[PDB]
């Protein structure tokens, strides 16, 4: 279980993807030219998980968009010239938020060139773990082409783990009314074809920046500061030696009791604004209670409205493993009602000594909570409002789709909701 | 048939063709197979000038299609604020109820069109109006955790 | 004569590291195998003068065994007896037993045969493994099935690590534990369970270690392993062969899980024979949490080591039968072994040197409480079929869960019927 192959698709996918490679390159001591410049050999022990070694470390990253301009903006970022140039795969226009163009026409015209590059990266892997895709669900390319890519990769590599960071749309951030269509069509594909999906909710990211961080007009840069701090925390266990959730498959076996209920709620503490001076690091009690706080969730759901099936928590920084154990035991004790009794010992704790940049103490929560149904219900309600009036359907069906895929996607997502509800009400 | 041409020109935003078609006698209140009129279609697809032209020449601002949708339902759903204002100015029924029990307020609330929600409220949208499942727009805002919308619905 | 030790998965390998480190010290062997004969049961002899463990280490991932290949004992073992695949069992019994374990099982058996061929009188195998890991549970079961076919007359003993939430890193460990106990039961002659919670608690309370690591746990475990295998390595008079373990401890073949109790455990910071013998009946020195006063004894051995006079053992044994309520099943003795060498402790270690020590091995029905605990956690998850799809997708049928569980319910009934 060594190599992970990263794929970033569409504008959102490539923007959060670029930020991820910036952030983990700093943690691992990789500079924008690919040289190692770090001071700890913990940094290099698992470098092969995310980097090819030519002496020069190159991200195992594949960059895709129907929109050609995305190649340019990535390349102009700090690490843009470290990506392998032949791993940029781009089309001629852009899908205009049309999931069907992404999945069936223009995106299907481009996908085999993507798979060629995927194939080529998978061949150099000693022991391929599987795949990590960053995308948004509300656009046309990251959603429609991204999910086509997932299915084609799955059939060609059925024994490897497929993981996504999927950015869920909110009207607070993007007032395009077809995004619930695109999200719902995509969620149907993610239910059947991924092993684990981190739900990055723009609704939650906006609320955090607006209400907690007091940012007047949150930008994508503000949202993405939270995303990248989440993506670094939830991959810490993959990127450094350790005992818990050390690769994608052990993570999955710990986090997924039922194959369809593989949508995770990412939480993070402390929540920071960019260019702020986080002074007075948090205590261990503070990291613990803040991690389970609805206001630190990257999914817009209240965990205390549902129940935790499984949870993983990673503490980063110099602190007492003994007081972490005590605080974690305590928050389960007091809140036992919120943790399903029929999955004993369902909260796992790791403590990793290297903190992220900017912080001396931080923690990351990964929850499989039935409260995630609130996010699915929100998307479903919007989808249904639009679909009942058949608004803009011809725009989709004129690209090869049948109306019945809408119906099938809606019913699958509502089935997903009922399943969360079923285990939420289940008793030992 | 000029009615089917006018419906398609209202939908596509073809202002000149709308004008030439009406001058040849096109039925301003023509309906497609589902009961949508040229005004429903212009309101859906955001074509404000065609909305104004149709209203100045006899379009029924409160026409319903087969599902009980008015133009104002569709403008509120898709989120076209200027069109919502023009429809209300021309006597649109702020509280029209469709076959799902929805009012324009329910649809603007669901889709997060907060500025339209406020306009509808100031024009007397019924905060007590219940959909077929018994929810008012305020229920929708509480059930889905939308605190910005919940505050506006009580201003 | 010979015994072959087999260490499977992370826990089995790392405990193996600690046991052979201790064995080497007990017998005067250096980490390169040189020594300036009783322990020939456990060590072959090159005749460059090199004494090599009759030991195999197997893991489906390389990381833990790579440390043995580049550590202090990098020259102790046969390098072809350090065997690793590339993808581990992912905490999944089914991957250790079927889909991944199948890629390396033949190599492992061929390498065991190589050891077996150097033996003039092989007694059998000592097998070290966790219950909770995918390799420790699934590949062990597979290996024990193959060993039963390929070595039908040989004895097989286990040292098995029973899971504890304090150091657990998988929610599914109760599944792997029941699956491997079911499939190994008919192939194992005697098995010594080590509850990680009991060892953890001893480390905190007797060694004043606030947060025990593996290393702390494993050095304590290996002192207990050593007291159990010393008869095999020092030509004792009790438990001289592997077959004798069954004879002395297992009067009933499915109920083959003795409780180990060890004393004294003293922090690096002297007790009489009567005192350490009394300490054998205190629950805090047990290697498995349970209550022998709520059960019946079927067989008991006391294994002393150090400055121990037989008359003082006989007197102390007389006192405890005439004071305590040690109820033996009616179908009632103590067997005694004395090794006169002083207990050894590792340089590094947390344990004080002591002048005399004892390990009691008692087959008590109270260990059924340990099974009941695992079974109950199994039942909670299985009733919802939580995580079951991971197993069914890795070469296993769903009915194997209920077959394993019914077998555990029979085993619990076996304990109830003996008393
Ligand atoms: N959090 C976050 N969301 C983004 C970002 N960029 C776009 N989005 C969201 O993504 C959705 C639109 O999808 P895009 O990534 O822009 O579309 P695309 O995948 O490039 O597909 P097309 O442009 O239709 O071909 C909306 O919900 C946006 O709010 C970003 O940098 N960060
Ligand atoms: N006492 C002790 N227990 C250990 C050690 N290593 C792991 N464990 C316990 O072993 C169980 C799971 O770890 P390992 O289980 O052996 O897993 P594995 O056999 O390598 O199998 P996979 O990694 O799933 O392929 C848990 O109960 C751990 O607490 C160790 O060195 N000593
Ligand atoms: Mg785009
Ligand atoms: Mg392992």
């Amino acid at each position: 279980m060594r190599e992970i192959v990263h794929i970033q698709a569409g504008q959102c996918g490539n923007q959060i993807g670029a930020k991820f490679w910036e952030v983990i390159s700093d943690e691992h001591g990789i500079d924008p030219s690919g040289n190692y410049v770090g001071d700890s050999d913990l940094q290099l022990e698992r470098i092969s998980v995310y980097y090819n070694e030519a002496h020069k470390y190159v991200p195992r990253a594949i960059l895709v968009d129907l929109e050609p301009g995305t190649m340019d903006s990535v390349r102009s970022g700090a690490f843009g010239h470290l990506f392998r140039p032949d791993n940029f795969i781009f089309g001629q226009s852009g899908a205009g938020n049309n999931w069907a163009k992404g999945h069936y026409t223009e995106g299907a015209e481009l996908v085999d060139s993507v798979l060629d590059v995927v194939r080529k990266e998978c061949e150099n892997c000693d022991c391929l773990q599987g795949f990590q895709l960053t995308h948004s669900l509300g656009g046309g390319t990251g959603s429609g082409m991204g999910t086509l890519l997932i299915s084609k990769v799955r059939e060609e590599y059925p024994d490897r783990i497929m993981n996504t960071f999927s950015v869920v749309p909110s009207p607070k951030v993007s007032d395009t009314v077809v995004e619930p269509y695109n999200a719902t069509l995509s969620i149907h594909q993610l239910v059947e074809n991924t092993d684990e999906t981190y739900c990055i909710d723009n609704e939650a990211l906006y609320d955090i920046c607006f209400r907690t961080l007091k940012l007047a007009t949150p930008t994508y840069g503000d949202l993405n500061h939270l995303v990248s701090a989440t993506m670094s925390g939830v991959t810490t266990s993959l990127r450094f030696p350790g005992q818990l959730n050390a690769d994608l498959r052990k993570l999955a076996v710990n986090m997924v009791p039922f194959p369809r209920l593989h949508f995770f709620m990412p939480g993070f503490a402390p929540l920071t604004a960019r260019g702020s001076q986080q002074y007075r690091a948090l205590t261990v009690p503070e990291l613990t209670q803040q991690m389970f706080d609805a206001k630190n969730m990257m999914a817009a759901c209240d965990p205390r409205h549902g129940r935790y099936l499984t949870v993983a928590t990673v503490f980063r920084g110099r602190m007492s493993m003994k007081e972490v154990d005590e605080q974690m035991l305590a928050i389960q004790s007091k809140n036992s009602s919120y943790f399903v009794e029929w999955i004993p010992n369902n909260v796992k704790v790791a403590v990793c000594d290297i903190p992220p940049r900017g912080l001396k103490m931080s923690s990351t929560f990964i929850g499989n909570s039935t409260a995630i149904q609130e996010l699915f219900k929100r998307i479903s309600e919007q989808f249904t409002a639009m679909f009942r009036r058949k608004a803009f359907l011809h725009w989709y069906t004129g690209e090869g789709m049948d109306e019945m895929e809408f119906t099938e996607a809606e019913s699958n997502m509502n089935d997903l909701v009922s399943e969360y509800q079923q285990y939420q009400d289940a008793t030992a | 048939d000029l009615g089917k041409k006018l419906l398609e020109a209202a939908r596509a935003g073809q202002d000149d063709e709308v004008r030439i078609l009406m001058a040849n006698g096109a039925d301003v209140n023509a309906t497609d197979a589902s009961g949508l009129t040229p005004l429903h279609l212009a309101a859906t697809y955001g074509h404000l000038e065609i909305v104004e032209v149709l209203l100045k020449h006899g379009a029924d601002v409160n026409a319903i299609d087969i599902m009980g949708s008015t133009p104002l339902h569709l403008a509120a759903l898709i989120g076209h604020l200027e069109i919502v204002e023009v429809l209300l100015k021309h006597g649109a029924d702020v509280n029209a109820v469709d076959t799902w029990g929805d009012t324009p307020l329910h649809l603007a609330a669901i889709m997060g069109h907060l500025e339209i929600v406020e306009v509808l409220l100031k024009h007397g949208a019924d905060v007590n109006a219940q959909d077929k499942f018994g929810k008012t727009a305020f229920d929708i805002s509480i059930d889905n955790g939308n605190e910005d919308l919940a505050e506006i619905l009580q201003k | 004569r010979e015994c072959i030790s087999i260490h499977v998965g992370q826990a089995g390998v790392q405990i193996g590291n600690a046991c052979w480190e201790l064995y080497c010290l007990e017998h005067g062997i250096q980490p390169d195998g040189q020594m300036p004969d009783s322990f020939n049961t456990f060590f072959s002899e090159t005749g460059a003068g090199k004494h090599v463990p009759r030991a195999v280490f197997v893991d489906l991932e390389p990381t833990v065994i790579d440390e043995v290949r580049t550590g202090t004992y990098r020259q102790l073992f046969h390098p072809e007896q350090l065997i690793t695949g590339k993808e581990d069992a992912a905490n999944n019994y089914a991957r250790g037993h079927y889909t991944i374990g199948k890629e390396i099982i033949d190599l492992v058996l061929d390498r065991i045969r190589k050891l077996a061929d150097q033996c003039t009188g092989l007694q059998g195998f000592l097998v070290f493994h966790s219950f909770g890991g995918g390799t420790g549970s699934g590949f062990t079961s597979l290996l024990m099935e193959r060993l039963s076919v390929d070595y039908g007359k040989k004895s097989k003993l286990e040292f098995s690590i029973y899971p504890a939430p304090q150091v657990s890193t998988a929610v599914v460990e109760p599944y792997n534990s029941i699956l491997t106990t079911h499939t190994t039961l008919e192939h194992s002659d005697c098995a010594f369970m080590v509850d990680n919670e009991a060892i953890y608690d001893i480390c905190r309370r007797n060694l004043d270690i606030e947060r025990p690591t593996y290393t702390n746990l494993n050095r304590l475990i290996s002192q207990i392993v050593s007291s159990i295998t010393a008869s095999l390595r020092f030509d004792g008079a009790l438990n001289v062969d592997l077959t004798e373990f069954q004879t002395n401890l297992v009067p009933y073949p499915r109920i083959h899980f003795p409780l180990a109790t060890y004393a004294p455990v003293i922090s690096a910071e002297q007790l009489s024979v009567a005192e350490i013998t009394n300490a054998c009946f205190e629950p805090a020195n047990q290697m498995v949490k349970c209550d022998p006063r709520h059960g019946k004894y079927m067989a008991c051995c006391l294994l002393y080591r150090g400055d121990v006079v037989p008359k003082d053992v006989n007197a102390a044994i007389a006192t405890i039968k005439t004071k305590r309520s040690i109820q033996f099943v009616d179908w009632t003795g103590f067997k005694v072994g004395i090794n006169y060498q002083p207990p050894t402790v590792v340089p590094g270690g947390d344990l004080a040197k002591v002048q005399r020590a004892v390990c009691m091995l008692s087959n008590t029905t109270a260990i059924a409480e340990a099974w009941a605990r695992l079974d109950h956690k199994f039942d909670l998850m299985y009733a919802k079929r939580a995580f079951v799809h991971w197993y069914v997708g890795e070469g296993m049928e769903e009915g194997e869960f209920s077959e394993a569980r019914e077998d555990m319910a029979a085993l619990e009934k076996d304990y109830e019927e003996v008393g």
